[PDB]
C-alpha cells in the first residue's frame, strides 16, 4: 500500500513473538526498523508502576 | 506450561533491529537481528549472537 | 438475611480458590450467580496498565 | 512453594457460573460450573468438561 495507508500484517499465532517490524520504502533501499517486542516487568518495575500510581491519586487529590 | 499459563510469552533482554543494505542481492534489503533472550510458549531461547535476515524489496505498482 | 443486608460469608483460608458467589431469592427457583475469580495478569496485559498509566500522567499534566 | 511464594493462587481460565434451575429435587437449585483451569496453592487444577453442583433453598424465616 501506500506510505500513508501501509500497515503491518495481523497475526495472532500463539507460539511466535514478534519483535518488531520493517517498512521498506518504495523502490528504495532504504528501511525503517522499529521494534515492538513485549518484554518482561520485573518486580522492581511493578512496584515502581504501583508508586506512580500513589503519585497520580494523590495528584487527584 | 507452568511459565506460559502464569505469564505467556514476552522477551527478557536484546532482539534489537538494525538496517544495514549489505548488498548480498540488489533486490533485498539486509536487516541484523541482535542477539538476546526470550521465552517463547515457556521454552527459552537464548541466542549467544546476531541473525542477518533479508526482506524483498517493494515493486507492486 | 433480607436481601437489602444479605452478605457472602466471610474466608480466609489459603487452601481455597473463590470463584465466585451464588445469591438464592427467598423461596424460589430463581438464583443470581457472579463470577469474582482472581484471575492472571500477563506481561502483555502489565505492559498496557503501564501505557495506561503513561496516558493517565500526560493527561493530569 | 515457589509459585505460591511467587503469585499466589490465581486463576487462568474458565469456571464461569451459570444457572439451570435442573429439577433433580424441589429443596435445591442446580448450578453449573463452566470447564476451565487455575493454580490453587501451587498446583495446577484443570478440568476438561463443566462441572454441576446444587445449593440449598432458603426457608429460614
Amino acid at each position: 500500500n501506500i506510505m500513508r495507508l501501509v500497515t503491518p500484517p495481523l497475526n495472532t499465532d500463539p507460539e511466535n513473538l514478534q519483535l518488531g517490524t520493517v517498512t521498506v520504502l518504495p523502490d528504495s533501499d532504504e528501511a525503517v526498523c522499529i521494534s515492538f517486542a513485549i518484554t518482561r516487568l520485573s518486580m522492581e518495575d511493578l512496584q515502581k508502576v504501583k508508586t506512580r500510581v500513589d503519585n497520580l491519586e494523590y495528584n487527584q487529590a | 506450561e507452568r511459565t506460559y499459563d502464569e505469564s505467556g510469552s514476552y522477551k527478557v533482554n536484546g532482539f534489537e533491529l538494525f538496517s544495514e543494505g549489505n548488498a548480498e542481492d540488489d533486490d533485498h534489503v539486509s536487516v541484523v537481528v541482535d542477539a538476546g533472550k526470550a521465552y517463547v510458549k515457556g521454552f527459552k531461547v537464548d541466542k549467544p549472537v546476531s541473525t542477518r535476515i533479508s526482506v524483498p524489496k517493494s515493486y507492486d505498482l
